[PDB]
């Protein structure tokens, strides 16, 4: 897609995550698990959930066709009346046709660009502590514990803490 | 060793959505908002029953066709329901002047109440009783309309009828009345004496004048003769005057329009049934929780909005895998 | 040791939001709100031209000169007309005005109306002009009748043919107005115009009437129980205009040139002259704003913004603030 | 937004940038400061100052509501005119509305885009010569004198000629 | 050691541009058109189906037999009809058609109209069916008169009430016109038809009317101060049309089978016959496109492109050019 | 544009590209030379056809005015005949050119995120086995033959192959 996320760089999603959309897999001396990240999760449900009620909203005040008739001596008002209502009806066809096709695409790259700014949220916190697989997933150079993956996931990852370990590893 | 990968959902669902630039796309949750289903069937609108005409054209119903008399007395509706070609219309052959016209006054009313203004027995100097026709059979017997009265002449004289009802109710009155075209001129002085004759009908702003239009017509329901029908609306406090030395079909009884409101004249061909709904179409009513659907666009009540598309479906995950 | 460049973003005080698809109330460094939403509450000036305020009189009671409408019986050019929804000033003596939507219409593509006498008053040797008057049409507290069109009754027991012509030898359309008399009885046909058989025949190269009156009690208003009847004619320049009755006539006095055509408007409004000027009015007052958008009233006039129907549209220029 | 960078991996605004939408803020021996990138500022100005006229320009031949009269016997066409009129009303106010809604989205992200595309700017311009802090701050592997940030800021940095000391402070850093 | 592989997009020497919401024309790689601006300015036939191109004459100038409108005595079956803004050949003698407006608008639900005789002229026995001709339609510097109806006149110093009817047993709807004819004096209405109260009426299973003229004092229009209104009505198959009169009577010859029924237009077009064939006609011109867009007319008929108003509209298939 | 690679951080195209939309340039021993991605440029052919004809497609159901007559005290709804049939053919061209205008920046956006996508496809390809120019191009740490800059367009690139020459240049 537009990111080159979603069916990219990551090839495919994942069946052991019904936590969330997006989230993480980390497998360290504690074993390994699925954890969805909350915090991009749910301002995805509120971006599509106001994505829809907007639509919705949109369209509430809308064209409604009356029924109106007419004798054999009236037939091009009645012709223009036809042609009036089926004018509008067409219109907002078009218009609801187009809006859900239009946002579809948006939803899709919303998705694939929420996906890379997680990526990139762990990439910048790691720097050189880790190694970057290219497929999404990242190698440690220190031993990295189950709280020290919470603060990855947390957003509060210490890397002057680990930077010297890791520079010694590395240069192994 | 230690390893974090960063990843997305994924699910056994086959749903599909449309994009400009790809179509058919599966994705992992997506919402349907269209509906495409009614129960096929015609409803109350909110508790309040529909009048349903069966048989019965509006202009049957109002004139009072003999066959007409399950609507005699109607109670208040939500909608009305008439057929695309009703059996029991002008049962004398003629026109409803402003039909299309009332029937748009009709589907901004939902009660009507019958009362009479005139009654049949208050013509002294004019036949109220022969004016009747085999076009209009009640069993097998020559009958006519019932709210409104074909005077025909007494003792070879039709003297000149000045009458003047005051609409002293509070509501809005819908009054009938009409003109009789014979087929040529003995017919004239046969039925109403008189060879000139008029129509002068009069309120505080309707000033009308109707003349008798003699031809030779072809039988329709047997009859050559022709009836052309006329209206108003009589507001509260203001009279209506009639002035005629013949061809004069006289009002018995008017409605009272109790209730003004949203109503409509439905064209449908299907029956009552026995169901409440917020949503009524033509075709059945609408049991719903989406914001579109399309069934048909003339819709009564609380509705989503008619589209014409066979499809619409929102993506709200993401692409399957 | 420690030398950094870093990138980032301007940020700032300001409070203003806008929203988009996906949320609700987003708080921006820059934005511009392209809706106008007030008026000056006033009928003005459009470009410099006073409109024709009809305060209490409808079209017809202007056009016909009720004797109530003695303000407007000779008006200057407008820009729009204004009339109130309802005009206590309309047909004195009750009665019908034949196509006075389509009449109405034509006024709104009209700017200017000049008055002329195209059949003097005094010009009635064989029938009474003066004593054509009734209580439904007072003045002040006397009977009178419409100022423009000549009520003509019988003379020493004799109305005789009347046979007249009127040629439009001016250089502009003009509207020409006449009527007819319906009595209540035969008794008030006598009294009136003597004969009990009576017409109205009228001829131009595109019209052709004969009218007759209609004899019925009809209820009273404003004490009357007969009625009026008009009727009006567009005369082209040179084509000309032939009456003919012994009865129940309505005859002209006064018609109207067709001076102007443009883009005029008939406004409904109750408000009144204002004193002030404006490049775009609405009904509800006139608008002086450089905003692409409004929401005051659909119905408006001169050179506006375009109307919506939204509370609010504010488009974001800057970016998401801090 | 789309980009991760503006509320993102740099996360907040600066109040002391008052010269453009974006810039820099530099730091060295003599003294530090900020300064705006007065070319994607503009560039920035004008792709906003366009969308804006087009949208107003696009509207130019909306629908214009003309008052018609009608008597008591044309209910119908009465009816008609109002259903028609009211009609195209919601139909712009349908436009005008959406258009704001979807082009308010893009600015935003319009925006974050650019923001992101000046810190790659620089970020290649630099290579391994400094480091990536990830709040949106490259600190050098060398000294950098005024000249060497405006330099960057120009958008005329010299990579080559600075790869010695860089080198042989990253090797030891 | 210098190895290298480099990414990158395609340019050429294409000078095609594109518009956007923030950039105005942007030179693009690879474009498409979606507009046709061009037409060949003739008339043509849709799919092998020769249009009805009017001339001079009006569609009532033909229905009636306007003398000057003999080309379309018998008119072959047609695609759409063609009309001028101001035919000269309309109505010879003055007066009006009734309900004109809605016959051409069922016209142009009409193919093919095949003239029939439905009362000859011959069986006029008691009536002169010869005399009935005016100096308004000459031909050729000969009175004469439109050749579907005929202008019955007092034979013997007598007008004789007439009845006469037609049943409908063609398996096609009929188009049957006839008239009345509105004098300008008593005088004139002795001299042409003796009987001084005069009537015609007319009655099918629908249709029920009694016409009487009206007598006016009118301006010369082409010679003539007297007026010809004329009616219509559609007899259904097995239906029957019922004429009585005592004067004033413009009698039916000629009636229309409405044969073919379909999709027409009455086009309104100052242009004639270019002798050429089309899928697309506009009354400026005739398209050939592939295009799904065109901004030539909005009138038009056949398989059209949409139109818009727009003077361009071009779509970006390539990407940003060098 | 958005995605920051067309005349971005790849100052301008090729003229030597006459392959395709997107592609790739390489220089070793052998010799050097362009050649299009065929999988990228026929995912963008299949986008934008399908584009065009969603355009044609929604707009198929458009009004289409019928010309009618009136006469002339039938002027208030010849007035509305007008008004109502210029709304219409005024709302469906706004419809179109601004359907135009939006996807034309969504087609120029689109292909700049197709460039930006094949260049991310590259480096994650090579790690450090190359130098990033920072210009679009990949200087190898190792002698890369026409074998091996054949198996960088086609996506089966081995990494673990040359990590030994690569390793002890830097
Ligand atoms: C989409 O898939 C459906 C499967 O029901 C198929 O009928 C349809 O032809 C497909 N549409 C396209 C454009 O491929
Ligand atoms: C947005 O904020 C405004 C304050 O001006 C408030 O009135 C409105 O309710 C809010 N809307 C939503 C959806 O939160
Ligand atoms: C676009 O440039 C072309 C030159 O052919 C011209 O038609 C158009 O007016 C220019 N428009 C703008 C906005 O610069």
């Amino acid at each position: 897609g537009l990111f080159g996320a979603i069916a990219g760089f990551i090839e495919g999603g994942w069946q052991g995550m019904v936590d969330g959309w997006y989230g993480y897999h980390h497998s360290n001396e504690q074993g390994s698990g699925y954890a969805a990240d909350k915090e991009s999760t749910q301002k995805a449900i509120d971006g599509v959930t106001n994505k829809v009620n907007s639509i919705i909203d949109k369209m509430n005040t809308q064209f409604e066709a009356v029924g109106r008739e007419f004798n054999n001596l009236e037939r091009r008002i009645e012709n223009l009346n036809k042609k009036m209502e089926d004018g509008f009806l067409d219109v907002w066809t078009y218009n609801a046709e187009l809006l859900v096709l239009m946002e579809n695409e948006r939803t899709l790259d919303f998705h694939d660009s929420n996906v890379k700014n997680l990526y990139d949220k762990v990439r910048l916190q790691l720097r050189d502590n880790a190694k970057e697989l290219g497929n999404g997933c990242f190698e440690f150079y220190h031993k990295c514990d189950n709280e020290c993956m919470e603060s990855v996931k947390n957003g509060t990852y210490d890397y002057p803490q680990y930077s010297e370990e890791a520079r010694l590893n590395r240069e192994e | 060793g230690d390893q974090i990968c960063i990843g997305y959902h994924a699910n056994n669902s086959t749903e599909q959505v449309d994009t400009i630039m790809e179509k058919n796309v599966t994705v992992t949750h997506a919402q349907d908002i269209l509906e495409k289903t009614h129960n096929g069937k015609l409803c109350d609108l909110d508790g309040v029953k529909p009048l349903i005409l069966r048989d019965c054209s509006v202009a049957g119903w109002l004139l009072g066709n003999p066959m007409c008399d399950e609507f005699i007395n109607v109670p208040e509706w939500s909608y009305i329901v008439e057929k695309a070609s009703p059996a029991n219309d002008l049962c004398y052959p003629g026109d409803f002047n402003n039909y299309e016209e009332l029937k748009h006054l009709l589907s901004r009313t939902n009660h009507f109440e019958k009362i009479q203004i005139i009654p049949k027995s208050s013509w002294s100097n004019h036949d109220a009783s022969s004016g009747v026709s085999s076009a209009c059979p009640y069993h097998g017997k020559s009958s006519f309309f019932r709210n409104v009265v074909w005077l025909i002449k007494k003792n070879s004289a039709y003297p000149t009828i000045k009458r003047s009802y005051n609409n002293t109710n509070q509501e809005d009155l819908l009054v009938l009345w009409g003109i009789h075209h014979p087929n040529d001129a003995a017919e004239q002085t046969k039925l109403y004496q008189n060879p000139t004759t008029y129509i002068s009908v009069g309120t505080s702003t309707l000033n009308q004048r109707l003349v008798p239009e003699i031809a030779t017509r072809p039988k329709v329901n047997g009859q050559s003769g022709r009836m052309e029908f006329f209206w108003t609306i009589l507001k509260p406090n203001d009279a209506i005057n009639f002035e005629s030395n013949g061809n004069f079909i006289a009002p018995e009884y008017a409605y009272k329009i109790v209730k003004k409101g949203d109503s409509a004249i439905m064209k449908s061909e299907l029956e009552y049934g026995n169901c409440n709904t917020k949503c009524q179409t033509p075709m059945g009513a609408i049991n719903s929780s989406m914001p579109f659907h399309n069934i048909h666009p003339l819709t009564i009540g609380e509705c989503p909005k008619y589209v014409k598309s066979n499809r619409l479906v929102l993506a709200t995950g993401l692409r399957n895998t």
